[PDB]
């Protein structure tokens, strides 16, 4: 009963218009949809180093690796303006506002329920209960703020990605914003953008009602005032709604942070193929530095040696090309987070499509990890 | 009198390749492993032929109590090559390399040249809860890769129908460095007081599941059906909804056409071959031979050779190789003075009519 | 290529006597040498392997002896089912196969 | 060319010791007597002379080392009679296990090419773009 | 045993720290590997027990210094080592830098990017000069 | 009983191809390699072809090669020969031959078939 | 520019025509044109996500009215012409 | 040298015979061919990013400085009201 089948692609549904010279149509109710968005900030910070990947612990190794020149200068510069480029990119995304605010002692915005995207006390991180889904949902091979040394000999079974790579000198850096602070960070935005409307973006914090930044985000859309204060009752319950359900939207699904997790990927899979490069012969008698140096006479055992200087090289150079495609290509992703949370956030955007399906009204930034997510 | 039913070999006869511990890995291995589900030949008992041994060969058998004792390996099965014998009697083994003579049954009557006699614990470990229906099947695998003769096994009463479906491991138990040469394979039986299943490896590439104690809890096999390479291109044992591109095809081409304008380019072969008057050694003719295609062939045929060594070059290899120039120095000379005419030689022609240079890239013909 | 050479071309003998067939090669090749019996129509029959050995279900009366390059194959009783032409052929140099030029046995 | 400054070492071996002569190579010759550098840049010259290291009745004149405690460094000489240690007898003499470290070189008029006496000097040079103090016959012109 | 050593097991040549581990290993198994071919763990030829393989202690080293004309106090970051490891190390005297930073027991700081030696603590807070790593800031500030 | 019945012979036209087939019953077919062997009529027996127990390992005489192709099938126990571009001196009659391993892969004839003539003429 | 030929291009082919010998000791240099081929698969997937983003932009295909008379603004060049085969305007046709 | 005798040509053609000379000379090829490669890779990413901050540049220019922008911390911190530009070597400068 069960099988697969082939089929041309459906543009959409049919559909016609009734276009006539004397007809218009104008609609009599409205609805509240809270969509999603997720966009990369930043990668992970790795820095590798020369000499001990490419010849370990050998003196004779390294001076021949000495007459191949400044190759493993180049190659201490990229990684670093790399970490510092993802730094720099945090610090754009989320560092958009200099004074932090709190959120009122009370909680009664004129029936609109924010408990959803509020920090939680109870909670140690202060973290809203979105953020927790996010972060349960992301899965890091490495954190890199663990200090894993000390437990290799502890991993009591097979020792993991992390400690291979230690083995083979690769590291990785922890951000300089820890994901505490930038979950603060985006707190104080959430409640800036909550109780004193758009002004505190431009200018000095003026508190507002609730209702009335409502009511001027209507009159912005082009609809009066009128309507939001005749029906406040039934938009509130429609936001309630919209927020309970996404929730719930985010957690049945199989995977809607997808970008954040193959960012993640691609990283611990150039990482371990670089690791893999290591035991690659290239054409030599073997693979092992220290077998190739008993078994063969030192004249000629130097052309068996150039021959993994190179391969290593090369696999580095390629390595390190990809990090940098991969560092643009986040950069860029980085630069549309940061106007879309200044313009969405701070303001009202007229641009169509741009801050969600629809006319815009607000959104609301969400800490994940090695991204942000926004509520439109 | 023994059958030759055919059966199904299913999954069965994975061993591990190497002695490495891992735990909770897929690696990928290459060597000869038993394919997949495939047909293996089942015999009977109640005579004993010479199964072909090649690239190692797997061996099962289910039986109450013993009836097979041994196993004898080794070309010609006689006095004059090495061969083998793994005979097991009740309490020890008896692993030896020689040369024992033939038995036509007290298994060999003949020891003068051979060692490497050894001796260890018994292969066949039966057991038994209080009744015989725990038939004791045994899986054995063997093979000769760079001599060291290889033997895995494990031992357990499965159900005891036949040769089983459930997935089993082998643990190795010896590795002794005979390496002569094995060709053929045979089965000894009892003495005097529903097995047999033989299957043949080949060179395969398998992706084997690994517990976490270091035990191997499932295999995949790389060329049985569609499937099963996508498996192993993004290697996992879960594949998600989606199109993977795998590998790639091509098709094998089935003729081969030598077309050519002409190509007879005579050579004076003939004419030096065909010639009357050959000069004698003293004055030895030396004809120049080029612009033509040298055909080996009508050298063949004209002549019925009774020296026909060659130094610089084979005798078997003269029509693959393409010649600068080709001299032909003919001349009719005595019988012993032929075996005299070679480099590096002495003698009254070797010295005073022809001398053949040390460095000589040719080959000399002679003929009665 | 080993080219392998028949000594007897045909050979007439009656029934009852002892015929040698000879058979020769251009290098050694031990031990490794067939025969085969072959009658006018039929399909060829092994007689012996490994140039001393008798195949199985053959009768004692056929033997053989000889290593190098020389061998002999000696038949001590001649049989109404025995005048056939018998080829040897070698196996020692595995990658190609050659035959005798068969030798031909007939009624006197 | 120009060289700064030319080293020329000048000794008698035998036939096969000339083709063991030769940077980074195997022999109590090339381990115990004479070890040319790795990276030599210079020339080693060879010619047969029978005339001067031979006479009637034989010449034991020459010498060479086969027993020492370590390998020689490059340019490094060992002159030195000190009879070599076989365990941990202190045996000062010669006999049992306590070997002479030199053995004759002994030369006569009639032995084999491999055996006859070959005189062997080398010439290294250390050749960069650096000042000189040999030169080769070259006129200076005048500077424009 | 525990100790940062050489070793030649059986053909397998290279440094590490070995200690008891909880494995399973099958009776037959002899070796260690993990998912990228590297030793991870031995089997003992003796008394039969798993022996795991730490690699040495290594990381970059790191001057945090202020700006030339106005001190020339230095401070150094050993980045991912726990700062007893590299203070023993500095009391044996076998680390690679041969260049010493004094150790007043003041200036210490496991910090979550490596330890820094030469700047001490406090428990204020000021806008950022320049970046260590990890939520950690440093200045050079008058007393 | 071990049978092998060749089939697919006949007449044929210089330049033009041929198959043949040798149906193998009674024995362990797919264990054994085979053979192919012809003889000119005047002419002792002649080596053509030679392919293993599964199929990897092929070798052909030099008056073949490359125009005559063996293959195998093991789940019908048949083996095949397929001949391109025949000429006059390819007129014999092919017998098909089990193997049994002897000091090398297969170096014995054990049993024969009846054999198929086959003759090209204009 | 909306997007670019997608390529596919293949190492064994492209190296070593059909040659056993020089594939294997292209297998001897370790996985490095794996990288190359999903560099080239991550390539087409890109191209196919921008020409879905830049014009599969509506969800549902409307259709123009059967009378083509907006207050006398005549677009009788931008829509698409029955007549022709494709279904394109002559606008689209000049730039094909 | 890349692992050749010397590093000056016009040194390792008088120093060695022609025959081995193309030995020590295809070393020094390789060396200097991977270093330019290196080098016109980075000098594309450069111009890759430059070419993005010159794109925004253009933009930011025409919005601010030809009109007046809504756009919130867009044309400087604060409601917007002009931008004057500056030219500066390899560069653009504005006063919001
Ligand atoms: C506009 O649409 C709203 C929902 O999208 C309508 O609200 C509904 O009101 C009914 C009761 O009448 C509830 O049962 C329901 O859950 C929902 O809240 C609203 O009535 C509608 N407005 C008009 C004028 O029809
Ligand atoms: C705002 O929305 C919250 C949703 O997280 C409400 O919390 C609920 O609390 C009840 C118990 O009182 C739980 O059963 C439920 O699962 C949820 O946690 C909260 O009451 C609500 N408050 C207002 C004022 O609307
Ligand atoms: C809209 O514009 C069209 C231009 O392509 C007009 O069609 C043209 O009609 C002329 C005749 O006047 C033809 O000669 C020409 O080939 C083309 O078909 C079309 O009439 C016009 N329609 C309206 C309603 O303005
Ligand atoms: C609109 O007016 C025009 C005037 O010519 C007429 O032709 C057309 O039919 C009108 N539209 C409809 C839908 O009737
Ligand atoms: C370093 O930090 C503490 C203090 O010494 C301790 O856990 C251990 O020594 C190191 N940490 C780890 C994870 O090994
Ligand atoms: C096994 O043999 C049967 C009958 O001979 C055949 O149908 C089947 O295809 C064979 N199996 C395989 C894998 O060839
Ligand atoms: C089995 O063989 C061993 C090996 O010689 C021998 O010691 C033992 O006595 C034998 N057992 C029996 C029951 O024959
Ligand atoms: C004994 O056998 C060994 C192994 O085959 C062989 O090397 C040796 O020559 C043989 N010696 C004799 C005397 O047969
Ligand atoms: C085994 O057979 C091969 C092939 O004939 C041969 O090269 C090899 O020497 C043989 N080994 C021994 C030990 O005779
Ligand atoms: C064992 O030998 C005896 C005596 O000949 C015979 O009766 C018995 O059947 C034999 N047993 C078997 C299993 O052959
Ligand atoms: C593996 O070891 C664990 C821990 O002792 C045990 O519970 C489990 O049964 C073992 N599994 C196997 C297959 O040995
Ligand atoms: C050369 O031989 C070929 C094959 O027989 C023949 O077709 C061709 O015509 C010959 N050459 C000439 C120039 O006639
Ligand atoms: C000479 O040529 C003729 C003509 O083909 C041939 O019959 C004869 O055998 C040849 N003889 C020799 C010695 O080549
Ligand atoms: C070579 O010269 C001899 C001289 O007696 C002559 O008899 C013979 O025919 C010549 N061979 C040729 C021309 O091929
Ligand atoms: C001093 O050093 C030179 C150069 O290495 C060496 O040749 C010489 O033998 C040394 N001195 C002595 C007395 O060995
Ligand atoms: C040294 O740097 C400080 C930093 O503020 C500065 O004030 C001082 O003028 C500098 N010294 C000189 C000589 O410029
Ligand atoms: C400094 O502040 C910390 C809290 O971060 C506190 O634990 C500590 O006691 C303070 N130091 C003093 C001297 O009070």
């Amino acid at each position: 009963s069960q099988s697969i089948i082939a089929y041309t692609m459906s543009l959409g549904a049919e559909n016609s218009v009734a276009y006539s010279n004397n007809s218009i149509a104008i609609p009599t109710n409205f609805t509240i949809s809270v969509t999603t968005e997720i966009l990369p900030v930043s990668m992970t910070k790795t820095s590798v180093d020369c000499t001990m990947y490419i010849c370990g612990d050998s003196t004779e190794c390294s001076n021949l690796l000495l007459q191949y020149g400044s190759f493993c200068t180049q190659l201490k510069r990229a990684l670093t303006g790399i970490a510092v480029e993802q730094d720099k990119n945090t610090q754009e995304v989320f560092a958009q506002v200099k004074q932090i605010y709190k959120t009122p002692p009370i909680k009664y915005f004129g029936g609109f329920n924010f408990s959803q995207i509020l920090p939680d006390p109870s909670k140690p991180s202060k973290r809203s209960p979105i953020e927790d889904l996010l972060f349960n949902k992301v899965t890091l091979a490495d954190a890199g703020f663990i200090k894993q040394y000390g437990d290799c000999l502890g991993d009591i079974a097979a020792r993991d990605l992390i400690c291979a790579q230690k083995f083979n000198g690769l590291t990785v850096l922890p951000p300089l914003l820890t994901d505490e602070m930038i979950a603060q960070y985006t707190s104080a935005l959430l409640a800036g953008t909550i109780t004193s409307g758009w002004t505190f973006g431009a200018g000095p914090a003026l508190q507002i009602p609730f209702p009335m930044q409502m009511a001027y985000r209507f009159n912005g859309i082009g609809v009066t005032q009128n309507v939001l204060y005749e029906n406040q009752k039934l938009i509130a319950n429609q936001f309630n709604s919209a927020i309970g359900k996404i929730q719930d939207s985010l957690f049945s699904t199989p995977s809607a942070l997808g970008k954040l997790q193959d960012v993640v990927n691609h990283n611990a899979q150039a990482l371990n193929t670089l690791v893999k490069q290591l035991s690659s012969k290239f054409g030599a008698i073997s693979s092992v530095l220290n077998d190739i140096l008993s078994r063969l006479d030192p004249p000629e055992a130097e052309v068996q040696i150039d021959r993994l200087i190179t391969g290593r090289l090369q696999s580095l150079q390629t390595y390190v090309t990809q990090q940098l495609i991969r560092a643009a290509e986040i950069r860029a992703s980085a630069n549309l987070a940061a106007t879309k949370m200044s313009e969405c956030v701070l303001g009202q955007s007229k641009r169509v499509d741009f801050c969600g399906k629809g006319y815009h009204l607000m959104s609301f930034p969400q800490s994940a990890p090695h991204g942000v997510v926004f509520l439109h | 009198t023994t059958t030759q039913s055919y059966t199904n070999s299913f999954t069965r006869g994975v061993y591990y390749p190497d002695k490495v511990f891992r735990s909770s890995v897929l690696h990928l291995t290459q060597d000869l492993f038993l394919p997949f589900f495939s047909n293996v030949t089942w015999f009977h008992a109640i005579d004993n032929p010479v199964l072909p041994f090649n690239d190692g060969v797997y061996f099962a058998s289910t039986e109450k109590s013993n009836i097979i004792r041994g196993w004898i390996f080794g070309t010609t099965l006689d006095s004059k090559t090495q061969s083998l014998l793994i005979v097991n009697n009740a309490t020890n083994v008896f692993i030896k390399v020689c040369e024992f003579q033939f038995c036509n049954d007290g298994v060999y009557s003949s020891a003068n040249n051979c060692t490497f006699e050894y001796v260890s614990q018994p292969f066949l470990m039966d057991l038994e809860g209080k009744q015989g229906n725990f038939k004791n099947l045994r899986e054995f695998v063997f093979k000769n890769i760079d001599g060291y003769f290889k033997i895995y096994s494990k031992h357990t009463p499965i159900i005891g129908r036949d040769f089983p479906q459930g997935f089993s491991a082998l643990e190795p138990l010896v590795d002794l460095p005979i390496g002569i040469n094995i060709t053929r394979f045979q089965t000894l039986l009892a003495l005097n007081r529903a097995d047999y299943y033989v299957g043949y490896l080949q060179p395969r590439t398998f992706l084997l599941k690994y517990n976490e104690n270091g035990t191997i809890t499932d295999a995949v096999d790389c060329a049985l059906d569609p499937l099963s390479e996508t498996k192993c291109t993004l290697k996992s044992f879960t594949v998600e909804k989606g199109i993977y591109q795998t590998s790639n095809f091509r098709v094998q081409p089935t003729e081969s056409i030598v077309r050519f304008p002409n190509v007879t380019n005579l050579c004076p072969f003939h004419e030096v071959f065909n010639a009357t008057r050959f000069a004698s050694v003293y004055a030895w003719n030396r004809t120049r031979i080029s612009n033509c295609v040298a055909d080996y062939s009508v050298l063949y045929n004209f002549a019925p050779f009774f020296a026909f060594k060659c130094y610089g070059v084979s005798p078997t290899k003269l029509n693959d190789l393409c010649f600068t120039n080709v001299y032909a120095d003919s001349f009719v000379i005595k019988g012993n003075e032929v075996s005299q005419i070679a480099p590096g030689q002495t003698g009254n022609i070797a010295d005073y009519n022809y001398k053949l240079p040390d460095d000589f890239t040719g080959c000399v013909i002679a003929w009665n | 290529e080993i080219v392998m050479t028949q000594s007897p071309a045909t050979l007439s003998v009656s029934p009852g006597e002892r015929a040698t067939l000879s058979c020769r090669a251009s290098q050694s090749i031990s031990s490794n040498l067939a025969w085969y019996h072959q009658k006018p129509g039929q399909a060829p029959r092994l007689l012996i392997y490994g140039a001393s050995t008798r195949a199985t279900g053959i009768p004692a009366r056929f033997s053989g002896s000889g290593s190098g390059t020389e061998f002999t194959l000696t038949i001590s009783s001649l049989q109404s089912e025995d005048f056939a032409v018998y080829y040897c052929q070698q196996y020692n140099n595995w990658p190609p196969l050659t035959f005798g030029g068969g030798t031909k046995v007939e009624i006197k | 060319l120009c060289f700064t400054n030319v080293y020329a070492d000048s000794f008698v071996i035998k036939g096969n010791e000339v083709s063991q002569i030769a940077p980074g190579q195997t022999g109590n010759i090339a381990d115990y007597n004479y070890k040319l550098p790795d990276d030599f840049t210079g020339c080693v010259i060879a010619w047969n002379s029978n005339k001067l290291d031979s006479k009637h009745s034989g010449n034991y004149d020459y010498w060479y080392r086969l027993f020492r405690k370590s390998k020689l460094k490059p340019f490094e000489r060992d002159i030195s009679t000190e009879i070599y240690q076989a365990g941990n007898k202190p045996c000062k003499g010669k006999g049992p296990n306590c070997y002479f470290p030199l053995q004759s070189y002994g030369f006569r008029p009639t032995y084999g090419v491999g055996h006859q006496p070959y005189r062997v000097v080398v010439l290294s040079f250390e050749l960069l773009h650096a000042p000189a103090t040999v030169c080769g016959p070259k006129k200076s012109t005048n500077l424009v | 045993k525990n100790k940062c050593v050489n070793f030649n097991f059986n053909g397998l040549t290279g440094t590490g720290v070995l200690t008891k581990s909880n494995k399973k290993f099958l009776p037959f198994q002899q070796f260690g590997r993990d998912i990228v071919d590297t030793t991870d763990a031995v089997r003992d030829p003796q008394t039969l027990e798993i022996l795991d393989i730490t690699p040495c202690s290594f990381g970059g080293v790191s001057v945090i210094t202020p700006g030339t004309n106005t001190s020339n106090q230095v401070a150094v970051l050993y980045q991912g080592v726990n700062c007893t490891e590299v203070s023993v190390a500095i009391h044996a005297d076998q680390l690679t830098p041969t260049w010493r930073v004094y150790s007043t027991g003041s200036n210490v700081f496991q910090t979550r990017a490596g330890c820094l030696i030469g700047a001490e603590y406090v428990n204020n807070s000021y806008e950022c000069d320049i970046p260590i790593g990890a939520g950690i800031c440093a200045s050079y500030q008058t007393q | 009983q071990v049978q092998l019945v060749e089939s697919g012979g006949g007449v044929v036209q210089p330049g033009r191809s041929l198959r043949l087939s040798c149906a193998a019953s009674g024995f362990p077919f797919i264990i054994y390699g085979m053979h192919w062997v012809r003889q000119a009529p005047g002419k002792g027996l002649e080596w053509v072809a030679v392919i293993s127990f599964d199929g990897r390992n092929t070798y052909y005489a030099d008056s073949v090669k490359g125009r005559f192709t063996i293959s195998r099938d093991n789940s019908k126990n048949t083996l095949y020969l397929q001949m391109n571009s025949l000429r006059a001196e390819d007129t014999a009659v092919y017998y098909c031959a089990k193997a049994e391993p002897y000091i090398s892969s297969f170096d014995l004839f054990d049993y024969w078939g009846q054999g198929t003539l086959v003759t090209v003429s204009s």
